[PDB]
């Protein structure tokens, strides 16, 4: 059986980890845990019974209950092939321009515009003497910002 | 803010297994830092999710990886 468990948004992978270690420690009949980025605020727990999942999450912080019913295997199959890997571009990230005349040119993200879905880029090529602005989708992450 | 992206695990390009290593401890192919989704297989022989994913070794896996 597979159940959907509500979680704090952005903490799905962390709760899945905690669930996994708890399940092993306490020898609960929990066979897998799925956290899909298509199901934000939700972690799917595969177990023998609902009681196993109730035991699993008992007193677990940042978890707010099991969704009524079950999740059939048909609903899970599509989650195994995710689509549209929409990267989170941040200030300080090093990126590479995907297409166009500057294909392959690398740049540091000096600024990010969420309202417009754009990023401003200090290019490594000194031939372009000014930061240029592109849509997020014309760029891929080469290296994440360091902090 | 202390995001610490370098401390996050990489994913095997062949089998999607999560690890900090440059190469996969399971199948020895290169890993990538470019992955999404999490499937934790605790019991592969009893998990039908793992059966559907083609996973027969227990561990944490990305749902997809590119590089
Ligand atoms: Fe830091
Ligand atoms: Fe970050
Ligand atoms: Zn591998």
């Amino acid at each position: 059986m597979i159940f959907a468990v509500r979680t704090m948004v952005g903490q799905e992978k962390n709760i899945a980890g905690l669930m996994a270690s708890r399940a092993e420690k306490e020898q609960l009949d929990v066979y897998s845990i799925l956290a899909s980025e298509s199901l934000k605020g939700y972690v799917l727990v595969e177990a023998e019974t609902k009681g196993d999942v109730e035991e699993l999450i008992k007193g677990m912080p940042r978890v707010r209950g099991i969704v009524p019913g079950t999740i059939a295997i048909e609903e899970i199959e599509p989650l195994l092939t995710p689509k549209k890997i929409i990267e989170n571009i941040e200030k300080g990230d090093v990126v590479e321009i995907i297409a166009g005349p500057f294909k392959g040119e690398r740049a540091k993200v000096i600024r990010v515009d969420k309202h417009k879905e754009e990023v401003t880029l200090e290019l490594e090529n000194a031939a372009v003497p000014i930061p240029i602005t592109l849509p997020v989708e014309g760029v891929k992450i080469v290296s994440k910002h360091k902090d | 803010h202390h995001h610490h992206h370098s401390q996050d695990p990489r994913a095997c390009l062949k089998c999607k297994y999560l690890t900090n290593d440059e190469i996969c401890p399971i199948c020895h192919s290169p890993t990538s830092e470019n992955w999404i989704g999490l499937l934790i297989v605790i019991n592969p022989e009893k998990s039908e999710i793992a059966k559907k994913a083609g996973i027969d070794i227990k561990g944490k896996y990305a749902l997809s990886v590119k590089e």
